[PDB]
């Protein structure tokens, strides 16, 4: 039957209504695997048939126009759309020919011209359905559909529309005259976010809108309109107040290319004025202060100080507030309807006048207009944070970068899968050997990199579903947080989320917030209070229960956790101790706070020996059947778990100048953690030897290692002391003497184990008691 | 922190990496290593070139491969530095340096330093030479 | 590494200009002052005007209304509505020897002010928002309370009158509550972030061409100043013109089935504040001098100290 | 057992007791010191005694009750019980033994007492309590009708059952639970949205959704209209058509907008689908479906291809109708984010025979 | 299974040789008759090359047994193409197809 007959069918009209919303959310979100699939079923051409027979009826005209965004302009909406937040500017010569006003204080109009911030193309790939099937696929593009043709008949849409309208004819397209424009504009606003097209073509579009204005048939704006047919016309004039400041963020970008080399050349012959220059010493240095002596992020901010003690003529100092005179004048500022402005300010308050509006999307959409053109200056300001400017030679990379960034975007909103999994890390395993990513860090943070790789390792967490994904998501991050020590600072904000999560092999969250605070005397001495006390009520629990992993591989019983609670500890021995170098404020509250809960120490000492510890660690070690059977022996982290319980408190000892002092809070202590530990159960750990390899080599773990020994000879050398001459040359013939010439021997997989422990534990302690 | 390597050597170093890349993702052998550090010239042993991967599987990726790019250039710059930084002060370039003329130079920087610590700077060390200036600036 | 900082001519000419944007829009872009706050909110009440319909201002602040009623368990931080509170706040702040005429007409153009936003139901809009914080001393409770003073300020009395009434049909307990909930989370004078801050001090400038940004630091003790001395500059103005029904609403809620008073409430944030001023006095009692960041803190302490005393006794000007 | 407990179940249906003297006239004076009393739960319907029985075997010398301040050795009313400010105890009138505890703190009635039972009354509100009752009144009602119908559950017909005491019943609680019209003002929507999502959550935690959802599982069981409901005889078995519609349209009335009640279906999830072709009331729980599948979004990712293949199923035996494509438009979707394993379940069975 | 039954001819001489492009401006239908397909409605001559097997195996092997300017319709067989899973979304299991092809020129 004759498809227009349900215009009065009024049934299957309903049902071949909502078949169109089955087939615009099964293609929703970028899904373009079926997005094939419906092109066979709705024909390209019987589609753009569609968009123009004036006699379809109401709800069918608002499919057949919905259902063509949503499998073919949707997939590059988003993505570019994304982009357009950013403003990425290279250093072409065509890049250094923009103004503000066009040369000719006559406003230029909006939208048109050129721009040169980055986009990447569109990748659209033609439907088929009688090539091969292989196979996991890569990808599947959007499926392409001719826009050349396309901007031709959409313009004419509208362009009759718009004439059509005036005549206030009784019987309009569609059966309402909001069903006549809601689906063409929703079109053609699509199409003037994608860019695609020409700019006298957005002239013709200029005049469809008010031609009284725009102009180098009576204007859109004064027709009357319905509510919802106003709301896409503030999604068509929110695309033209940013190409104005767009424009104006690429005008101010051309004017500081010109203008810094011509700040140079300035700097130099001064400075070279300055290297001849001998008639004074004591002014001289104020003179070179600037030159060498201050870091040149200071220069710029001495350099620009001429607003109302700078070393800048008077000629090159003027054309800024010239050219500054040229910016206010072309924000709202007047700086003592022809303007776009102007006829926004006009057009959005008549509209409250016009009616009491009730759809609070539109009254949303109206006052952001609104306040988006008085406060011109503040909507220029909160965009230049997302200014940056690269090298015209990096931007053949750089375009590759922004590509495999959009792939990550697209699936922050879809669940995921297995599949997408794999999108995923070798989207993240191709942004890493990309090498803009380190050179400028900046432009990293900028795009906010940093933020979305952490909110799709949040809708994993929430059992892992998917492991392996969630290992190079925080391999990603550690190795961002060393790349600049300011990214550092912005991922340490995140702390008490990344916090939440600490609880398996390969990587994990918590080493990424161990890489947050690593190497860095602000953070450490701002880290928070009640951060630290959520470490330690995890640390709270490995000493009371098992790893249930372990018992379900077979392995024997140990009622605490020498494997996992080793995984906090290397994390606090970050928290005290920077740059060779011991803080004060966290040692001293950590350890308040270690002693409120004393299961969280090794229950051996809450109590055996500690040499003893040790030793019943070597029979199960050594034994096989009281040992873990496979990487996990737990024998091997038993001495490993104490060697980080002893090393950790060695790390918050209370510095030596402190103690010369009479800092009775610093000395108090001191007495507490040499009060916990008898100095001669260190002794026999000290002295104990060790399976040397030679004609074989023992299994590193499951043995001893001499990194057990190193943990223990910082405790002894920083809270206990060496003081006479007796107890120094008492563990030194019984400790090291047997190994030093066991590593004298050998000159090997241990000799390295050992030569690197001797060389950083020792033989410092050696030269400390010297004389 | 790897900002302290500027860009040209990142350019070179992916050019030499790029070079001997396996199949262009990023993963050299071992072996390789050494010879892409002797294609830039760098010639060290195999004891510098055993520590550096127990540091961080005979798979070797490009972030892995330059942190350690980092530290063999780090430690280098950080002692040849430091006589250089004594250049600027003596009107040679020997290492005799007037105390008069620092007292002036030493409050016009830009760390901020008032005359209180540059005094402090100085009573807790005629002309002074380069390698007691050493000792006295990194304590 | 002070001495070893390389000039600008070395350096390559896109990083100089990315500094300069961080400069220039530092040294010039953010100094720059207007006026718009004034030439918006004319006309947004004046095209009511035209050839029982609200205003153009008046549906704003209805529709800001509207999205403060729905039911959520947080304040969603809005930065339109923030863009928003400071213009409105912005309308009377300027004009919150002379002679006796010529003030009072300094004084009456911010009644008008005042009328402008009030009579387009200004008064029951930044009364809701305090219920819909619920106690989330967030961003919003910052922009919503400045707008609230510049309503109250001057002591306006038909405002007053336009909040019992609200505060009595609704018998909205929740208000209150997040009234009680904002004033426990007040910052004091501490002793242990003071010399973090301290320690942090001792740092001027970080290595490898970047700059310590104090502001970014800031100050970590007592942040929480300008804020938690406005609530109270706020709570001050509820009972300015010696309204004695608040006198006997702000310690019983009477007509609600759940009394707050925060007048007690009142007492026991000063009690906190007393002793953290006193042992800050402790660590200073044996020191001889005072240096600069031990005052600038001891200032801080004194100038909300003014504003609860000033606070207090509003509760009790009356007899 | 009578126990205590923290804020959650303070406010719920459990939480709720009502003062009952023991002179029957002016019952509603102002109770003052030295008064007995019963005790009576609200929901449960039983009396107090320290444990809670019912009422034929609540007896004044059992059960009676008083409030005390302090244990000296001792028309309407004058106002002497201050609300939130008595802080008084309760022991009985025949043995003096304070009730007290020993995070369920066991409440028994002890000898030697303690510091922690001088307790602070509080009077609830008025739209609850009328909420309360009428549980009372209906699972009554309801565990009647339930082992009435389960006395002949497999006993062939070769009491009666309240059959048209329980019509009535259902339709006053669909329009008890009826949502707000649309029409009505934004401020006052609002407002009564929140009043009907305490009284749905005031139902279905205290009991009353399993309690439902039994009486449609012994009476799903008889297919066949009449034949099956000859067990009970010809009288009921006019009404079974009736009173499966009215169940579905009860159950849909009470998730609908509700997101926590909504999850309390992820275990059943297949108990609903399984009965989509039962050809009784087939809009009814298509429509229970459909108000479960946009609240609580975790039920989707729950769904396997064993599912759909009903839904695609439905559609082909019960016409073109447009309530199944709302459902199917749910299922790809949910709060803006896509499920693929959805998407491609729906494509290649409903598009590819093209039928 | 590639049964070629000739609509109108063609030259007749001229065959496509190895390594060489067509361009067909083809439709397809299924064996209920409903039309998958087509591509004068996307207004595009399909090009592809022969040997390549960019085409499934029943299209090719229809290809260089036409001449230049021959149309032919042909019927490629369930087992020479998307034989048991078919086409994902389009084409169902186990179905035969229904061709309408034409070659416009290049052999």
């Amino acid at each position: 039957m004759d498809i227009l007959e349900l215009s009065e069918r009024l049934d299957l009209q309903r049902f071949h209504s909502h078949t169109l919303r089955l087939y615009r959310a099964v293609c929703a979100l970028g899904n373009n695997r079926v997005a094939h699939a419906l092109c066979s079923h709705v024909d390209q051409a019987q589609l753009l048939h569609a968009l123009e027979d004036a006699h379809l009826p109401g709800p069918l005209r608002a499919g057949y126009y919905d259902l063509l965004i949503s499998i073919h302009l949707e997939s590059a909406c988003r993505s570019r759309r994304s982009m357009l937040s950013e403003y990425i500017v290279p250093l072409t010569p065509e890049t250094r020919a923009i103004t503000l006003f066009p040369p000719g204080r006559r406003h230029g109009l909006p939208g048109v011209g050129v721009t040169t911030s980055l986009r990447p193309p569109h990748h659209f790939s033609p439907p088929c359905f009688v090539a091969a099937l292989p196979a996991e696929a890569p990808a599947r593009l959007s499926p392409a559909i001719p826009l050349e043709a396309l901007r031709d008949k959409a313009l004419r849409m509208l362009g009759e529309a718009v004439r059509d309208g005036g005549q206030h004819a009784r019987d309009p397209v569609g059966g309402s005259v909001e069903f006549q424009f809601v689906p063409v504009l929703k079109l053609v606003s699509t199409l003037l976010v994608m860019g695609i097209f020409g700019d006298e073509d957005v002239k013709q579009i200029l005049k469809m809108i008010e031609p009284e204005v725009f102009t180098e048939e009576e204007g859109l704006l004064q027709m009357k309109l319905p509510e919802s047919v106003k709301l896409q016309m503030c999604n068509l004039l929110e695309y033209f107040c940013d190409q104005e400041l767009q424009h104006r963020v690429e005008s101010l970008a051309a004017f500081a290319e010109r203008y810094v080399d011509k700040l140079q050349a300035n700097q130099r012959s001064r400075y070279a004025l300055l290297m001849r220059a001998f008639t004074m010493s004591a002014a001289e240095t104020a003179r070179r202060t600037r030159e060498f002596r201050s870091p040149p992020q200071e220069q710029i901010n001495m350099l620009l100080h001429f607003k109302d003690d700078c070393p800048l003529p008077e000629d090159i100092r003027q054309d800024l507030q010239d050219f500054h005179q040229d910016l206010l004048a072309h924000c709202g500022i007047q700086l003592e309807p022809q303007s776009l402005q102007e006829l926004v300010s006009h057009m959005v308050v008549r509209w409250a006048q016009e009616d009491y509006v009730q759809s609070p999307e539109l009254v949303r959409a109206m006052f952001s207009l609104l306040h988006r053109q008085y406060d011109g200056l503040g909507e220029l300001l909160r965009a230049l944070p997302r200014a940056y400017t690269i090298s015209p030679s990096s931007v053949e990379d750089t375009m590759s970068l922004l590509e495999c960034l959009g792939q990550i975007r697209s699936l922050l909103i879809v669940q995921m899968g297995p599949q997408e999994e794999n999108l995923m890390i070798q989207s993240i395993g191709n942004i890493m050997n990309n090498k803009v990513f380190y050179q400028h860090p900046n432009l990293m943070r900028a795009l906010g990199m940093h933020e979305t790789v952490m909110e799709v390792m949040v809708n994993v967490l929430g059992e892992i579903r998917f492991p392996k994904m969630v290992t190079s998501c925080c391999r990603f991050l550690c190795y961002f947080c060393r790349i600049s020590r300011q990214n550092q600072r912005s991922m340490f904000d995140h702390l008490s989320y990344l916090l939440e999560n600490s609880g398996m092999q390969g990587s994990t969250p918590l080493d990424v917030a161990a890489a947050s605070v690593i190497d860095n005397n602000e953070l450490a001495l701002a880290l928070q209070e009640q951060d630290l006390e959520k470490v330690v009520s995890y640390l709270a629990g490995c000493g009371l229960q098992s790893c249930p992993m372990l018992l379900a591989k077979g392995y024997p019983d140990i009622g605490w956790n020498p494997c996992g609670g080793e995984r906090y500890l290397d994390f606090l021995r970050f928290a005290v101790f920077v740059n060779g170098e011991s803080v004060e404020e966290n040692a001293n509250v950590v350890v308040r706070l270690l002693i409120r809960k004393p299961e969280c120490f090794g229950p051996a000492l809450r109590g055996s020996g500690l040499l003893a510890a040790i030793e019943e660690a070597i029979r199960i070690s050594e034994d096989p059947a009281r040992d873990g059977p496979n990487r996990v022996h737990l024998g091997h982290a038993i001495m490993s778990f104490y060697a980080a319980l002893i090393d950790l408190l060695g790390r918050c000892a209370p510095e030596m100048h402190l103690i010369q002092a009479g800092k009775g809070e610093a000395l108090r202590i001191r007495a507490i953690l040499r009060s916990l530990v008898p100095l001669d159960d260190l002794v026999g750990i000290i002295s104990l030897p060790l399976q040397i390899p030679t004609l074989v080599q023992p299994k590193m773990s499951a043995s001893f290692v001499p990194d057990h020994k190193a943990s223990m000879v910082l405790f002894l050398d920083r809270v206990y002391g060496i003081e006479n001459q007796d107890f120094l040359l008492h563990v030194l013939d019984v400790g090291f003497l047997p190994d030093m010439r066991a590593a004298a021997s050998l000159d090997t997989e241990m000799a390295l184990a050992l030569n690197r422990y001797l060389c950083l534990a020792v033989l410092p302690l050696i030269t400390k008691c010297a004389p | 922190m790897a900002d302290q390597l500027t860009e040209e050597q990142i350019a070179e170093f992916k050019e030499a990496f790029s070079l001997f890349d396996k199949d262009g993702d990023g993963t050299i052998t071992t072996k390789a290593l050494g010879t892409v550090m002797r294609s830039l010239g760098q010639n060290p042993t195999e004891a510098e070139l055993q520590d550096m991967i127990n540091e961080v599987n005979g798979t070797i990726d490009f972030p892995a491969f330059l942190t350690m790019m980092a530290r063999k250039m780090k430690d280098t710059d950080s002692e040849e530095e430091i006589r250089e930084a004594f250049r600027v002060f003596d009107k040679d370039g020997n290492g005799y340096i007037s105390a008069a003329a620092l007292r002036h130079v030493m409050t016009n920087l830009g760390e901020k330093l008032t005359d209180e610590e540059v005094d402090e700077m100085i009573r807790e060390a005629g002309q002074v030479n380069y390698e007691a200036f050493v000792q006295m600036m990194t304590a | 590494a002070c001495f070893r900082m390389t000039p600008l001519y070395n350096l390559p000419t896109h990083r100089a200009c990315n500094m300069f944007l961080e400069s220039y829009k530092a040294a010039w872009i953010l100094t720059e002052d207007h006026s718009f706050e004034d030439r918006m909110i004319d006309d947004l009440s004046k095209a009511g005007e035209q050839e029982k319909k609200p205003d153009p201002l008046h549906q704003l602040v209805l529709h800001f209304s509207r999205t403060a009623l729905t039911e959520k368990s947080k304040l969603d931080e809005d930065y339109l509505y923030m863009a928003y509170a400071d213009i409105m706040a912005k309308s009377c702040h300027l004009e919150e020897e002379v002679s006796f005429e010529e003030k009072e007409m300094e004084k009456q153009r911010l009644l008008y002010q005042q009328s402008r936003l009030h009579t387009r139901g200004a008064a029951e809009m930044v009364l809701q928002m305090i219920s819909a914080c619920k106690g989330e001393t967030g961003a919003m409770v910052s922009s919503t309370l400045k707008l609230g003073i510049s309503i109250l300020n001057g002591g306006n009395a038909e405002v007053q009158q336009k909040m019992l009434d609200y505060l009595k049909d609704k018998k909205e307990v929740g208000f209150f509550q997040s009234i009680q909930a904002l004033m426990q989370t007040c910052s004091v004078l501490d002793l242990n972030a003071f010399e973090r801050q301290n320690k942090a001090e001792g740092l001027g400038m970080v290595n490898e061409d970047g700059t310590v940004i104090n502001r970014q630091n800031g100050e970590k003790v007592m942040a929480d100043d300008e804020f938690t001395q406005d609530l109270f500059r706020f709570l001050q103005l509820l009972c300015e013109g010696h309204n004695n029904d608040f006198q006997n609403y702000l310690r019983t809620q009477t007509g609600n089935t759940t009394t707050i008073n925060i007048i007690i409430c009142t007492v026991d944030y000063l009690l906190r504040l007393q002793e953290s001023i006193s042992d800050f006095y402790w660590y200073y009692s044996g020191k001889d001098v005072i240096e600069e960041q031990g005052k600038r803190n001891f200032s801080k302490a004194m100038s909300v100290a003014k504003q609860v005393f000033n606070s207090l006794t509003e509760y009790i000007q009356g007899p | 057992l009578v126990y205590y407990e923290g804020g959650a179940v303070c406010t719920h249906a459990r939480s709720l007791w009502r003062l009952e003297p023991l002179r029957i006239s002016w019952s509603g004076s102002h109770l003052r010191w030295g008064q007995p009393l019963r005790i009576r739960h609200v929901t449960t319907g039983r009396y107090l005694a320290l444990v809670v029985v019912d009422a034929c075997k609540a007896h004044t010398k059992a059960t009676s009750f008083c409030f005390r301040v302090s244990k000296e050795k001792l028309g309407m009313g004058p106002p002497e019980i201050k609300y939130g400010e008595s802080l008084c105890f309760v022991q009985h009138v025949a043995s003096g033994l304070w009730l007290t505890y020993a995070l369920k703190k066991k409440a028994i009635l002890h000898q030697e007492g303690h510091m922690d039972d001088a307790l602070f009354l509080t009077r609830c509100q008025q739209e609850e309590s009328q909420a309360a009752r009428m549980i009372h009144s209906t699972a009554g009602l309801y565990n009647q009708f339930i082992k009435g119908l389960d006395s002949f559950s497999g006993k062939p017909r070769g009491p009666a059952l309240p059959i048209e005491a329980v019509i009535l019943s259902l339709q006053d609680l669909i329009g008890y639970f009826e949502p707000p019209s649309e029409e009505l003002q934004h401020e006052e929507k609002q407002s009564k949205l929140r009043s009907l999502r305490n009284r749905q959550s005031l139902f279905q935690e205290e009991g009353m959704l399993s309690l439902v959802l039994n009486c449609i599982d012994r009476l799903n069981v008889y297919t066949t209209a009449a034949h099956f409901a000859e067990y009970a005889g010809e009288e009921a078995a006019e009404s079974w058509k009736e009173i499966v519609n009215l169940l579905y349209e009860l159950l849909a009335s009470l998730i609908r907008g509700n997101r926590a009640n909504c999850a309390l279906f992820s275990t059943n999830l297949d108990w609903v689908v399984s009965k989509l072709d039962r050809l009784e009331a087939s809009s009814g729980i298509l429509e229970v479906l459909y108000c479960v599948l946009i609240e609580s979004p975790e039920v989707l990712n729950i769904i396997q291809e064993n599912h759909i293949k009903s839904i695609i199923s439905l559609l082909d035996k019960h016409g073109r109708n447009h309530k199944v494509l709302d459902v199917l438009c749910s299922l790809c979707v949910c709060n803006g984010v896509a499920v693929r394993s959805n998407q491609d379940l729906i494509t290649e069975n409903l598009l590819p025979g093209r039928e | 299974g590639v049964e070629i039954e000739t609509i109108s001819p063609g030259d007749g001489r001229t065959f496509p040789k190895k390594g060489q492009t067509c361009v067909v401006h083809y439709t397809g239908m299924l064996q209920n008759g409903k039309k998958f397909d087509s591509s004068r409605d996307r207004n595009k001559p399909f090009k592809f090359r022969i040997g390549k097997q960019e085409v499934i195996k029943g299209f090719e092997e229809g290809a260089a047994q036409m001449s230049l300017g021959q149309r032919a319709k042909l019927t490629c067989t369930p087992d020479v193409a998307y034989g048991a899973t078919g086409h994902p979304g389009v084409i169902p299991p186990n179905a035969t197809l229904i061709f309408d092809v034409e070659l416009l020129n290049l052999e």
